[PDB]
């Protein structure tokens, strides 16, 4: 049976918070088609060849 | 029917695109859904209180 | 006898890859990280900040000061609870 | 929308029948547990941070912003003052320098 992720908590609180000291940077692609091919189609030959 | 099996192998592959088309859109019904929902990595319990 | 109907013609039927059970989990940790976290949940590691404080930096970010909630924070709160009861009501009725 | 995180900037390339996006992003990491407050009682008055928020490490009081660790000393051009201290829930008791 497929798992959904990894269990977690947040430690909720009345007064807490939490703040990064630090950073990274990261770099991703990402891939989307434009165009495809054009083509012809010939009725007299293909339906009707010679 | 069982000449009509034969008789329909006359016509090429009628059945071979339908069945490609079916299987592309049930593959897309379920990548849509992927999508939509599967967007955070771990799972958030909300707090006793 | 309906489903049978269409299945004794060669018309079947395929169940999703993702259970109910497993949309309502998604759903329900959605809910707790935009609770107990906000919007930092979405841009990587979750982390927590109280509700009144996360209201008071979402009413900054349209424009009004943060005194206002800090101020009308019981009426806020009631007026949230009275909409949220009213969706309730308003699902429950026959006009669908 | 581009790419996963803070945006920052992208690049494109060329693909056969297609197009490729290199996203640029910022990512936060190594949190830390602090103690806040909404506001800080000084005079019988109410101050609120100004683009920042209220965090201690135990004994003192400083004011930093929301997506670095930057702590300063908390004076009267980094709060504005609005209304007095018994209408604000989780008021804390400080003091405001004067510079
Ligand atoms: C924030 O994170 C960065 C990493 O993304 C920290 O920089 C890293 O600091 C460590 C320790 O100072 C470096 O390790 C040492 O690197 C030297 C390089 O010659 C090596 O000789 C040592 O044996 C040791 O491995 C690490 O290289 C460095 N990373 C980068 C990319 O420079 C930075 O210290 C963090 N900031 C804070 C405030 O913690
Ligand atoms: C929370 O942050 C405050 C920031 O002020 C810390 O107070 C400061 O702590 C440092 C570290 O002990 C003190 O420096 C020391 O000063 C004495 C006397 O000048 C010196 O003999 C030591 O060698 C050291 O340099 C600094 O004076 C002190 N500042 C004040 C205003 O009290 C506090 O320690 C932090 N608390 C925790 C739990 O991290
Ligand atoms: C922040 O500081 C203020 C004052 O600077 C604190 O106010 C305190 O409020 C209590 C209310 O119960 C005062 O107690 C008083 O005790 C006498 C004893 O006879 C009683 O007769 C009064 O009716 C009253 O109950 C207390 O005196 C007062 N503090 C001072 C210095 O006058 C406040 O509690 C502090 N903390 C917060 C979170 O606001
Ligand atoms: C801030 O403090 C909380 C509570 O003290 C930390 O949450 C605990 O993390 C430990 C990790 O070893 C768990 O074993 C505990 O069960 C957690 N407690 C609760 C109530 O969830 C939290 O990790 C601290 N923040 C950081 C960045 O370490
Ligand atoms: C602090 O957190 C608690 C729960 O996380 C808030 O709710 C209080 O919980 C205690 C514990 O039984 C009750 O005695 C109080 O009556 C609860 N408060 C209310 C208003 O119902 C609590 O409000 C938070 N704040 C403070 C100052 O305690």
């Amino acid at each position: 049976t497929m798992s959904l992720g990894a269990e977690n908590s947040v430690a909720y609180s009345n007064n807490s918070i939490a703040i990064p000291t630090n950073f990274t940077i990261s770099v991703t692609t990402e891939i989307l088609p434009v165009s495809m091919t054009k083509t012809s189609v010939d009725c007299t030959m293909y339906i009707c060849g010679d | 029917s069982t000449e009509c099996s034969n008789l329909l192998l006359q016509y090429g592959s009628f059945c071979t695109q339908l069945k490609r088309a079916l299987t592309g859109i049930a593959v897309e019904q379920d990548k849509n859904t992927q999508e939509v929902f599967a967007q955070v990595k771990q799972i958030y319990k909300t707090p006793p209180i | 006898d309906l489903i049978c109907a269409q299945k004794f013609k060669g018309l079947t039927v395929l169940p999703p890859l993702l259970t109910d059970e497993m949309i309502a989990q998604y759903t329900s940790a959605l809910l707790a990280g935009t609770i107990t976290s906000g919007w930092t949940f979405g841009a990587g590691a979750a982390l927590q900040i109280p509700f009144a404080m996360q209201m008071a930096y979402r009413f900054n970010g349209i424009g009004v000061t943060q005194n206002v909630l800090y101020e009308n924070q019981k009426l806020i709160a009631n007026q949230f609870n009275s909409a949220i009861g009213k969706i309730q009501d308003s699902l429950s009725s026959t006009a669908s | 929308f581009c790419g996963k995180g803070y945006h920052l900037m992208s690049f494109p390339q060329s693909a056969p029948h297609g197009v490729v996006f290199l996203h640029v992003t910022y990512v936060p990491a190594q949190e830390k547990n602090f103690t806040t407050a909404p506001a800080i009682c000084h005079d019988g008055k109410a101050h609120f941070p100004r683009e920042g928020v209220f965090v201690s490490n135990g004994t003192h009081w400083f004011v930093t912003q929301r997506n670095f660790y930057e702590p300063q000393i908390i004076t009267t051009d980094n709060t504005f003052v609005s209304g007095n201290c018994d209408v604000v829930i989780g008021i804390v008791n400080n003091t405001v320098y004067d510079p």
